[PDB]
């Protein structure tokens, strides 16, 4: 069975755990809970084939920015995510990124755009504006809720399908 | 300057007593707060709380004693209150002094170092040391983990106010 080694990476209080949690307990917490750092594993079926997720759940913290590098040479691929009521977050993603292609010195890395908390009302981050971020790395785009589950094994399984991609190579 | 005390158990087994001097006289609100949360003169407070997060190399923190999960408890003014000044620093094992979530956060939960954490000075205000017992604290170091997570339950069994 294949193992992917994902990374979710994003400025604080977008919902990188809220999402991870998602997926792994299938449960969401209105709390603060501010991550240090965990992993997790999980089996899926994606495309029909058995794959291995190991997941890393990061902290969004500026203040510790150069704790990222470690797990970003060790990840395959990351969904960087930002918060559609959140612009700041919007462009912070610019700054993670440009981490992971300084630190894996690449510009294939496996990735993937999501952004979350789509429940709510009052967006700040238009659709449009986030596709052609997306578009201007050559990744996918995905809308998630993590309090709804909308999208959240959608954002996962296409990180999962870039890897699987960038391995054929 | 008042003097409260901890005594810690490990999965319900006696560990030993921590006790702690607090800086009434640079930090009077921030001191008043873990003293009455010590005795539990409000109604509520530290006692059977647990210590969520031990970092060895780092702190141990605890406080949490309304949802025991590591994002709760209250101080005695009202969920949160503000940072009532950075005068003293986190300068080496065994000073106490806030957890929070940002400026003006403080509640109940707090951090002992187990070393100097200078780049939390500014941020968390140092309100106290460990007095007698930091063999105590040391030997909790060996129920952390990198992130955090303990492996046995470590609590705070009983709690007060030393004369
Ligand atoms: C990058 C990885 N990381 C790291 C980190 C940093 C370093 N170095 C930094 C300094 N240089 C000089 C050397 C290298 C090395 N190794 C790691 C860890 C072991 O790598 C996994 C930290 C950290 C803190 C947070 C998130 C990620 C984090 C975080 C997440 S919430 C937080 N901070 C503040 C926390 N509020 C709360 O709990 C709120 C929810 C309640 C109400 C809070 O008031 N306190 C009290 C003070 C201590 C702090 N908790 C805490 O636990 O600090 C952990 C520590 C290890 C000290 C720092
Ligand atoms: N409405 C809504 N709230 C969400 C969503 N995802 C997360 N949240 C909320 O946003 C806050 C932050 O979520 P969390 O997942 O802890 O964020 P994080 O990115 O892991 N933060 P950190 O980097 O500090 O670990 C929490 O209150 C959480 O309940 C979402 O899809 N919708
Ligand atoms: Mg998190």
């Amino acid at each position: 069975m294949t193992e992917y080694k994902l990374v979710v990476v994003g400025a604080g209080g977008v919902g990188k755990s809220a999402l991870t949690i998602q997926l792994i307990q299938n449960h969401f917490v209105d709390e603060y809970d501010p991550t240090i750092e965990d992993s997790y594993r999980k089996q899926v079926v994606i495309d029909g084939e058995t794959c291995l997720l190991d997941i890393l759940d990061t902290a969004g913290r500026e203040e510790y920015s150069a704790m990222r590098d470690q797990y970003m040479r060790t990840g395959e691929g990351f969904l960087c995510v930002f918060a559609i009521n959140n612009s700041k977050s919007f462009a912070d993603i610019n700054l993670y990124r440009e981490q992971i292609k300084r630190v894996k010195d690449s510009d294939d890395v496996p990735m993937v755009l999501v952004g979350n908390k789509c429940d709510l009302p009052t967006r700040t981050v238009d659709t449009k504006q986030a596709h052609e971020l997306a578009k201007s790395y050559g990744i996918p785009f995905i809308e998630t809720s993590a309090k709804t589950r909308q999208g959240v094994e959608d954002a996962f399984y296409t990180l999962v399908r870039e890897i699987r991609q960038y391995r054929m190579k | 300057n008042p003097t409260v005390f901890f005594d810690i158990a490990v999965d319900g087994e006696p560990l030993g007593r921590v006790s702690f001097e607090l800086f009434a006289d640079k930090v009077p609100k921030t001191a008043e707060n873990f003293r009455a949360l010590s005795t539990g003169e409000k109604g509520f407070g530290y006692k059977g709380s647990c210590f969520h997060r031990i970092i060895p190399g780092f702190m141990c923190q605890g406080g949490d004693f309304t949802r025991h999960n590591g994002t709760g408890g209250k101080s005695i003014y009202g969920e949160k209150f503000e940072d009532e000044n950075f005068i003293l620093k986190h300068t080496g094992p065994g000073i106490l002094s806030m957890a929070n979530a940002g400026p003006n956060t403080n509640g109940s939960q707090f951090f002992i170092c187990t070393a100097k954490t200078e780049w939390l000075d500014g941020k968390h205000v140092v309100f106290g040391k460990v007095k007698e017992g930091m063999n105590i604290v040391e030997a909790m170091e060996r129920f952390g983990s990198r992130n955090g997570k303990t492996s046995k339950k470590i609590t705070i069994a009983d709690c007060g106010q030393l004369e």
